């Protein structure tokens, strides 16, 4: 079960727990902020869509 | 493209504000004679005021609400929607368009034309 390990247990344990948690980060904010200046250069893709056709 | 519903995106395009990017992904498409399609697809030629497309995006493909959409065509200034609103709602029946006209609309033209093909013999009259 045992249970008795430690030095093998807590050791890479560590590794993944931190090196991941700020390896997660990223993304989303990232995701929003592009996400952000992208959609509203859309948002005059269509306005000068507008603009022109009119 | 095969093997997508078609129904269950313009839904999710249209809600976005932003389906007009399928403009050309209604291109090859719009075979399917789907209604999402003509339907926002119209009122895309509509507001961008496309004719030759409009026009040629139902000169085949006859999936769509043939009524309101003449509605907010007649409500427009520039005639050339006035104009195919006026055929939209007659479409292959000639008694709407003539029955509906008045000082506005009334073109010394297509209204000594569209008559002719009428069966109504008194409407004549």
């Amino acid at each position: 079960i045992a249970q008795a390990d430690r030095l093998t247990q807590e050791p890479e344990s560590i590794r993944k727990w931190r090196e991941e948690q700020r390896k997660r980060l990223q993304e989303l904010d990232a995701a929003s902020k592009v996400m952000e200046q992208e959609w509203r250069e859309k948002a005059k893709k269509d306005l000068e869509e507008w603009n022109q056709r009119q | 493209s095969p093997r997508l519903d078609h129904t269950r995106a313009v839904n999710y395009f249209s809600k976005v504000k932003q389906l007009p990017l399928v403009k050309p992904y209604l291109r090859s498409v719009q075979n399917h004679n789907n209604k999402s399609v003509n339907e926002s697809l119209n009122n895309l030629f509509i507001t961008e005021e496309d004719y030759q497309a409009l026009r040629t995006s139902i000169d085949a493909y006859d999936n769509f609400d043939n009524i309101s959409l003449a509605q907010r065509l007649e409500k427009h200034e520039l005639i050339e929607f006035r104009r195919i609103a006026a055929y939209l709602f007659k479409g292959n029946n000639r008694w709407k368009q003539s029955v509906e006209l008045c000082k506005k609309d009334s073109l010394y033209k297509d209204a000594m034309q569209y008559a002719s093909e009428s069966k109504d013999t008194e409407l004549a009259e």
